[PDB]
């Protein structure tokens, strides 16, 4: 959204300020769009998802999700797209 | 409160009315981790809610401790909670520390009723109902199958009068009748999947997949509570006849789906193994022939020789077996089986075929699902084991989808492996004469078996228990005596005791066989645990299964024998 | 055979019934009975092979009823072959390679140990054998197999046979004042088998 | 009449069979015709599912219906690839129970059978006729014949006056196919009591040729039939399918038989930080201790890398290991495991072997009276490992017959006119006992070893295993062995034999690391120190060292370094591998020499 | 028809007798002792179990096998140390 | 960078499905939205949805139609080109004209896959027959494409009536090979 020992210090600085640039771009007039969003077209409105790794009751923008390991949700893809991206959820 | 057979539509409409808003999820379902009937019922409910676009969450749950933890961890935005496969016997309001005042939203003096933020629905087939949930509470709503109205009038009267209250005599007699009601043992009287299918028929959403799931749920009770399956069979037959297209002259197509009522058999995975292995690894056949010793193998070989099936042909797999014998099997079996006492193998079951694929029966499907549940794959280790079983729940749930057939095949393979292991362990138990025949019950404790890691799962332990119950216990013309089976695990130095109800000779209709036999081990186990400093864990949903420490089993069993309430 | 065997002292009425025409030698009879009944072979996970047969060596004085015991074991065993010290060869035991008179092509013949598969090979005058012939049975006595690489044939056989051998100590009479190693000419690898 | 209906039925199976939304056989056919593989592999479980009647015919009379299913395939292929092509081969897969090789008898004649065995010989390809053009001697009348290779055919006896047999074949207008002969021996364990293993002759056609090599276990689906060569017939099996656990095609040519999905697994496994530990633990899980020998066996299985210099000199890339020690050490069990894990291996006993048994032997064909060459253990094990057990019982001449094949990796023959230099690139893993059976410390090392310095210098690593009676170790071994006797990790600490064998093949055909300069400087300094150490030891004792340290040991250290690098698919060998190689060399060969 | 299997056995007893045998066999010229004999004990126990047509090896069978092996080991010793060896090993015989 | 390497210069199959799902389709409403809330869209027209009457043919966007069908509130009317007879005619036309492609719609494969997956009970012919016909048509067109690939050159090329999914399949090979040919030719001068 926006190991490191491999990179040289110049590359580390480059990556840091490039992430800063990406966030600055995301903050502009394209705010309504999630520029660092998903590039696969939206197909289904509701999907079954499974919790892949246990975590607390994460409070996302769209709502509160009680991420119990080995529990399924029937939710809208748009809401849980970030959690799938990070790896807390799986589509199945 | 309790919802009659006709009130299922009202309950469903309430759930839709309250917990249905595309903004957020407001429904949660708790399921018994190790109950196939609950698995199928929850699959049916999940499909039904998916059709109407109701956001939900499904949480597998092993034991009451996990139930309490998860309920405490529930958010306050959940309007409806669904419990499938448990909760009826315990006092949910007391157990979950539910204070009706805290959960109240609005109270109307004119109406005389109060509105509550949360609602809890109980889908349980166990008995007896806890009279507090049925009659006292309001947040708890119990899905009844007619028992409360058929045979609970006197108990209702007594409980209502007791709440309403020379008077000492009436009070005493009322608590006496209540205690008499609470004294009886626990049994299963119906199938949850049948209840959900009745709801679906009430709202008109029955199709072939729902009927398949209902059949799986109902047939999962055949092994233990045969008397429930025999009662529910006619309805399933009528439903299959009603749903099936009248004309079958059309040829098979890659999409045709068939659901027939063909002659099934009490054989282990007939269509996915050899005809020999189906007889060898069958509970009934081993019970009626004693295959665990050499004379049994000789008798089975004699039977096959008499039937006219070469040994090489019998050991061939089902698909490639000689087709003349496969076609004649019904004729060959019917004359030959009566002589060996294996006549009751003949039966009628449900077989489902998907175009151009192998046909599989309901019993084998249930066996595959159970095998996936069992072996699919200090307090820290216990929690890890329970987490692994919760994980296996989802493998078994996936195996229910026609797009996942590799999982079903994997389940059949695992089921064959597990039955082989159970056969070997039972052979070791019977050869050594490890079964002690006391006057109150039978006992069998495993201490040094070769495959003792398998029996940490209650399901595998119950599989072995059923195997033992059928062989040399159902037969031999011995008196019906309940059995206790225990197993050890060095990694945690504790026992997993499991009382088992006796079973009448299979397929022997009689007035005494008509009467059901209850399981009293829950009451005795709880009494002994309370009286002694047992350290027993009674958190499992099946109250007959507990955990004991290595050094407490001897005192526990001594007190069990001296109790006399078994 | 299943009533005789529930009785309580079968394990010792069986030892008594071993060569009853020999007066004493209870240890020899016990060893012979153990070898006759033999252990259980086991393949752990399909990767580890463990022998399941018992080998016995009788190292005694001249007139002490050794050859008679060997003859009795030959009589009683299901499949037995009797060989004497210098009457046996390295390929006479195990297997040999010949050129078939008909097809004029190399072929493989089974020796004593092959004839004694699932049986007993009784070697008398064990200490007088040739060293070359004696070293031949090393692989068969532990691995239960014979490996031949000769004349274009590369094959491994099965020799699941137990060996009961009779030997005579150095000098013709056991010297109880010296250790066992000094009283026999055999070496550690053969003795350990 | 009925033939057309049968052909129509098998054509509808190839055009109507869908298990979900993909036509499996229609798409398999198109994809095969695009790469010029004119065949279709059909699974018999799918045919039993479409129409059981079609399976009943194919199983009741196999040599009559199989020829009619080939023509159906050809017709469908023409319809699918040509917009208005030889007869297509049909390869069968089945899961029916395997009949033991020796249980095949008169009850199975002209039936489809499945069986397993070991391939002991393969023939030079022959040419069978599939479309003859013929002419008449007298009237010169032209005709043609069409032949299917399924026997229950000859030129017409009477012309179409012309005497008997008037037709002569016109070869420049005929078409032929490929035919091969195979000998199948039954598995050693299946053999009954006191019986020699039995052979069986097999023949394959077209795309089933050049699929196996001698010494590889295979599974065969075919037809048990008979051919007349009095009232007896010699049986044989007409192959309809071959399945093997060895990717012989990858081993002979390039890298093949690895799917991208399979290849991805191997890269993932190589990325494991501690693959060395997993591989070391995976060898002989049932043998306690002996970690150094297991690491040496890992290095031997991995192998080094071979170089061909511009001037033509070749540098050996294989590692040879000797195990000298006392009885009961589990050397034979290690050899029997290595024979079972390696993709190609032969287990031989030094006593039951010969100079011609190893290497190659000259044999005379009884018919042609012509001498030819047959490969022995070292040829049959080419590209793999030879496990020579009882290395001390081998005769002096039979042992001397191994020097060139161990070092130069070639078998020079000059016998009966035949003059050649075969190729034998094998790794030798030998087990032996000292002179007195036990390594006696009282006597000098030159008294416990009868091997000459020439043969010993050819071994990269020499292990002198001594059995010391230590109570703690003895108790540990007793507990381990009892657990084995009375009694599956597969959790990242051990991999099954199949996966390990496939990984060995992948690494061998995919990597060949090279030394970096730092490693070269390190190994060069170590060699100078070791040679000085042998000289100080020699000056002290009048006796000349029995364990030598020549340039071959430097090359052995280089090979060990390269094998350790190759184990992890690292194109370059760094000092982190040189240190391990030096440690292993010190643990085995300098340890043996020091005593 | 009979293949006895080791299920319930005193591991410590067998381990302790094996260690004792090894330590006492360290002496020069004594009968060799290796893991082969540890396995021979179990083989003899299985044979004794087979003699009774029993499907499981009992404790008595293992005790008898241990006695057989220990005696056979002791008898082979020299006269000078035979008495000491017999006294030391009397626990298992 | 910002765009993955597999989405550069070409579209993914999901992108093609996204494009296809904006074309209009005919539906039979199972509800009567017409009045005798209200849809408010910005990417398509909303008058049709606001005016629905039970069992009355109307046209809406394909994705809205699929969403409605998921609720059992509309029955998609399959296109006229997706009947058995029309597919037989197209197969015959392909067979008789080896040098040209038939006049199937530019979205026949994608729409066929979508409708078979989603609306299985809205066809008037057996589904297996339609699947077989579409498979046959695909094979014939594949033969024609293979034959036509032998005329790549440094100049233009024409592939008339080739559908969107086939063009997406072939875009990399065709474009890169023709680019290399052009590069060689231009280097020549
Ligand atoms: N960890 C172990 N160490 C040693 N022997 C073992 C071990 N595990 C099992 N064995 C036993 O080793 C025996 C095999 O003999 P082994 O391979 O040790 O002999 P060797 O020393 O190579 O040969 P030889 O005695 O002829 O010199 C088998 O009986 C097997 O049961
Ligand atoms: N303990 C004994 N009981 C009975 N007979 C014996 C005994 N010891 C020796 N003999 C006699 O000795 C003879 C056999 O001697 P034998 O065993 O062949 O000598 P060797 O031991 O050199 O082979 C037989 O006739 C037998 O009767
Ligand atoms: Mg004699
Ligand atoms: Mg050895
Ligand atoms: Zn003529």
């Amino acid at each position: 959204n926006g190991d490191t020992n491999n990179l040289s210090h110049q590359e580390q600085e480059y990556l840091k300020e490039y992430c800063d640039l990406i966030t600055d771009l995301k903050s502009g007039d394209l705010v309504d769009i999630d520029l660092s969003g998903s590039l696969v077209p939206p197909s289904d409105v509701f999907i079954d998802v499974r919790v892949l790794k246990d975590a607390g009751e994460i409070q996302t923008e769209y709502g509160v999700f009680n991420l119990i390991k080995d529990s399924q949700f029937f939710v809208r893809q748009s809401d849980v797209e970030r959690l799938i991206q990070q790896g807390y959820l799986q589509k199945i | 409160m309790y919802y009659g057979i006709s009130q299922f539509s009202e309950a469903y409409n309430k759930i839709l009315r309250n917990s249905s808003s595309h903004s957020s999820c407001q429904l949660v379902i708790f399921v018994s981790c190790l109950n196939i009937d609950a698995l199928c019922a929850t699959k049916m409910l999940s499909l039904l809610f998916k059709k109407q676009l109701v956001q939900s969450q499904i949480v597998p749950i092993f034991g009451y401790s996990e139930l309490r933890r998860h309920y405490s961890q529930l958010d306050d935005n959940i309007n409806s909670l669904l419990l499938v496969g448990f909760g009826g016997v315990i006092d949910l309001e007391a157990f979950l520390e539910i204070d009706p005042q805290e959960y109240v939203i609005d109270t109307d003096e004119k109406s005389g009723e109060q509105s509550f933020r949360r609602d809890i629905y109980v889908l349980d087939a166990h008995r007896p109902w806890n009279l507090d949930n049925i009659f006292g509470s309001q947040i708890i709503q119990c899905f009844d199958d007619g028992t409360v109205d058929d045979t609970l009038g006197e108990q209702k009267e007594a409980y209502y009068k007791l709440l309403e209250l020379q008077r000492k005599k009436q009070i005493h007699e009322y608590e006496g009748v209540l205690e008499e009601y609470y004294s009886q043992g626990t049994t299963v009287v119906n199938s949850i999947s049948a209840q959900i299918y009745s709801l679906l028929s009430a709202i008109g959403e029955t199709n072939l997949s729902n009927l398949w799931l209902n059949i799986l749920g109902t047939t999962s009770l055949d092994i233990a509570y045969a008397q429930v399956y025999n009662r529910l069979y006619p309805l399933l037959q009528d439903e299959v006849k009603r749903l099936t297209p009248s004309s079958r002259n059309s040829v098979k197509t890659p999409d045709t789906l068939t659901l027939n009522i063909q002659p099934d058999y009490y054989l282990f995975l007939l269509r996915h193994s050899s005809l020999y292995d189906s007889f060898y690894y069958s509970n009934y056949v081993n019970a009626k022939l004693s295959l665990w010793n050499e004379n049994g193998k000789k008798r089975l070989h004699k039977m096959f020789a008499r039937m006219g099936i070469p040994l090489s042909t019998a050991q061939e797999t089902w698909l490639y077996m000689d087709h003349s014998i496969k076609r004649e099997l019904g004729i060959i079996f019917d004359k030959n089986l009566d002589r060996y006492g294996l006549q009751d193998i003949i039966r009628d079951g449900f077989v489902r075929t998907l175009g151009y694929r192998g046909s599989i029966s309901a019993s084998e499907f249930v066996e595959a699902l159970t095998a996936l549940l069992e072996v699919g794959n200090s307090a820290q280790k216990l929690t890890n084991l329970r987490k692994r079983w919760v994980s296996n729940f989802w493998l078994s749930w996936d195996a229910l989808d026609d797009r996942k057939v590799e999982l079903l095949n994997r389940g059949i393979q695992l089921a064959q492996d597990l039955q082989r292991a159970i056969f070997n362990t039972g052979v070791a138990i019977l050869e050594k004469k490890l079964i002690k025949h006391l006057r109150i019950y039978r006992l069998c404790v495993l201490q040094d078996g070769p495959d003792l890691d398998l029996y940490r799962n209650p399901l595998t332990l119950l599989r072995l228990g059923n195997w033992l119950i059928e062989c040399c216990a159902e037969s031999e013309d011995k008196q019906l005596l309940p059995m206790v089976l225990a197993s050890i695990d060095e990694n945690t130095d504790t026992y997993l005791v499991a009382g088992l109800t006796p079973r009448y000779p299979r397929g022997l209709d009689t007035i005494h066989t008509k009467k059901p036999i209850l399981n009293n081990f829950s009451m005795a186990f709880q009494q002994i645990t309370a009286e002694t400093d047992a350290k027993v864990r009674i958190d499992n949903f099946e109250s007959s299964i507990i955990e004991i420490r290595r050094e407490d089993l001897s005192p526990f069993l001594e007190k069990l024998t001296l109790s006399g309430l078994l | 055979f299943r009533k005789i065997s529930r009785d309580r002292g079968i394990i010792d009425k069986i030892i008594s019934s071993m060569a009853p025409s020999i007066y004493g030698h209870r240890d020899i009879k016990t060893a012979v009975a153990c070898s006759l009944f033999g252990g259980v072979p086991k393949n752990v996970n399909g990767k580890h092979s463990i022998r399941g047969d018992i080998n016995v060596l009788l190292l005694g004085d001249p007139g002490t009823a050794k050859s008679q015991i060997l003859k009795y074991v030959e009589k009683t065993a299901h499949r037995a072959v009797f060989a004497t010290g210098q009457g046996a060869s390295a390929v006479g035991l195990t297997a040999s390679v010949r050129k078939d008179p008909i097809t004029k092509e190399w072929t493989l013949e089974g020796g004593a140990l092959v004839l004694a598969d699932k049986g007993v090979c009784l070697i008398d005058e064990f200490d007088k054998m040739n060293d070359q012939d004696r070293t031949s049975i090393h692989e068969a006595m532990e691995q239960q197999s014979i490996s031949i690489s000769k004349a274009g044939i590369v094959t491994t056989l099965q020799a699941r046979c137990s060996i009961i051998a009779a030997a005579n100590p150095n000098g013709g009479r056991y010297n109880s004042t010296l250790p066992l190693a000094q009283n026999v000419s055999l070496t550690e690898p053969i003795l350990s088998r | 009449d009925d033939n057309t209906e049968i052909i129509k039925s098998f054509k509808n199976f190839i055009l109507e069979f869908r298990l979900d939304s993909q036509f499996i056989y229609r798409d398999q056919l198109r994809n095969n015709i695009l790469v010029k593989n004119y065949s279709l592999t059909v699974n018999m479980e799918h045919l039993i599912g479409y129409n059981e009647d079609i399976y009943k015919k194919l199983s009741d009379e196999p040599s009559d219906i199989i020829p009619l299913f080939e023509t159906a395939i050809t017709q469908v292929a023409k319809r699918i690839s040509i917009l208005s092509l030889p007869t297509f081969q049909l390869i069968l897969n089945s899961n029916a129970n395997q009949i033991p090789l020796r249980d095949l008898d008169s009850e199975h004649v002209s039936k489809i059978v499945r069986l397993s065995g070991i391939i002991i010989s393969t023939s030079v390809l022959s040419s069978r006729a599939t479309y003859l053009s013929i002419m008449c001697r007298n009237c010169r009348h032209t005709t043609s014949i069409t032949i299917n290779n399924f026997n229950s055919v000859s030129l017409p006896r009477s012309c179409l006056n012309c005497g008997p047999d008037p037709y002569i074949i016109i070869h420049e207008s005929s078409k032929f196919i490929d035919q091969q002969f195979l000998k199948l021996q039954e598995i050693p364990e299946l053999v009954p009591v006191g019986e020699m293993p039995r052979n069986l002759t097999m023949t394959c056609d077209r795309y089933l040729t050049n699929k196996v090599i001698p010494g590889t276990r295979v599974t065969i689906v075919g037809i048990y039939s008979i051919y007349n060569s009095v009232a007896i017939r010699t049986p044989y099996i007409k192959i309809l399918g071959i399945q093997s656990d060895v990717e012989t095609s990858s081993i002979w040519n390039s890298v093949t038989m690895f799917t991208e999905e399979e290849e991805e697994e191997f890269l993932q496994l190589s990325r494991n930080p501690k693959l060395y530990e997993i591989l070391t633990n995976s060898i002989a899980p049932s043998i306690f201790g002996n970690e150094d020998i297991k690491k040496a066996i890992v290095c031997l299985l991995m192998g080094g890398s071979k170089k061909i210099l511009p001037d033509g000199m070749r540098l050996r890339g294989d590692i040879n290991v000797l195990l000298l020690g006392d009885p009961g050490t589990a050397k034979s069990q290690l050899l029997k495991f290595v024979e079972k894990v390696s993709p190609i291996a032969v287990y031989t006993s030094g006593k039951g072997s010969s100079a011609a048994g190893l290497t190659a032997s000259v044999q005379r064909d009884p018919m042609t009276r012509e001498f030819y060459l047959e490969g022995g253990a070292m040829v049959l094990a080419d590209g793999g490992v030879v496990c020579i057990d009882e290395f001390d019982k081998m005769r002096d001449e039979d042992r001397v017959a191994i020097h060139e094949a161990m070092e130069q990796q070639t078998i020079s023959i000059a016998k009966a006119g035949i003059t050649t230099v075969l190729n034998s690139r094998t790794s030798v893993l030998a087990a032996a006992n000292p002179i007195y059976g036990r390594y006696d410390d009282l006597k000098s090392p030159g008294d416990n070893i009868d091997f000459q310095t020439t043969i010993l210098s050819r071994f990269d690593m020499i292990f002198i295993v001594k059995d010391d009676h230590n109570e703690e170790r003895d108790i540990s071994i007793a507990n381990h062995v009892i657990n084995i006797h009375t009694g599956q990790e597969e959790n990242g600490s051990e991999i099954s034999i199949e996966k390990m064998k496939r990984y060995i093949t992948y690494c061998r055909l995919k990597c060949a690391p090279r030394l970096s300069p730092q490693a070269a400087e390190k190994l060069s300094s170590n060699f100078v120190t070791i040679r000085k150490q042998l000289l100080i030891n020699e000056l002290e004792s009048t006796e000349r060292s029995s364990i030598p340290i020549t340039i071959r040991q430097l090359e052995a250290i280089i090979r060990i370094t390269e094998s350790l690098a190759k184990l992890e698919l690292s194109p370059i060998a760094q000092e982190r591998h040189v240190d391990e190689a030096i440690r292993l060399f010190q643990a085995s060969t300098m340890d043996a020499a020091s005593q | 028809k009979i293949y006895p299997k080791l299920h319930q056995m005193d591991m410590d007893k067998v381990s302790r007798v094996y260690a004792d045998l090894r330590r006492e066999s360290i002496s020069t010229g004594s009968f060799p002792i290796t893991v082969r004999h540890l396995e021979s004990i179990l083989r003899i126990a299985e044979s004794f179990a087979k003699m009774r047509l029993s499907e499981f090896v009992s404790s008595y069978d293992l005790d008898r096998a241990i006695k057989v092996v220990v005696d056979s080991f002791v008898d082979a010793q020299k006269v000078s140390v035979r008495r000491q060896l017999r006294r030391s090993f009397a626990i298992y015989t | 960078m910002s765009l993955p390497a597999h989405l550069q210069q070409t579209f993914s199959p999901e992108e093609i499905q996204f494009i296809v799902e904006n074309e209009p389709i005919k539906i039979f409403p199972r509800i009567t939205t017409r009045q005798k809330t209200r849809w408010q869209l910005i990417t398509t027209d909303d008058k049709a949805l606001n005016n629905m009457v039970a069992m009355r043919s109307t046209e809406v966007v394909l994705w809205i139609a699929l969403l409605l069908k998921q609720q059992s509130k509309c029955s998609i009317v399959a296109p006229q080109w997706l009947t058995t007879k029309e597919l037989d005619r197209k197969i015959q036309y392909e067979k008789t004209h080896p040098d040209r492609f038939s006049e199937l719609p530019w979205n026949w494969l994608v729409l066929a896959r979508i409708l078979f997956n989603k609306a299985k009970d809205d066809f008037h012919d057996p589904i297996h027959e339609l699947r077989g016909k579409i498979q046959d048509l695909r094979e014939i067109r594949q033969i024609k494409v293979l034959k036509g690939l032998k005329y790549l050159n440094e100049s233009h090329l024409q592939l008339d009536n080739l559908s969107l999914l086939e063009i997406n399949e072939l875009r990399p090979f065709i474009t890169e090979i023709m680019d290399k040919l052009r590069e060689i030719h231009t280097a020549s001068l």
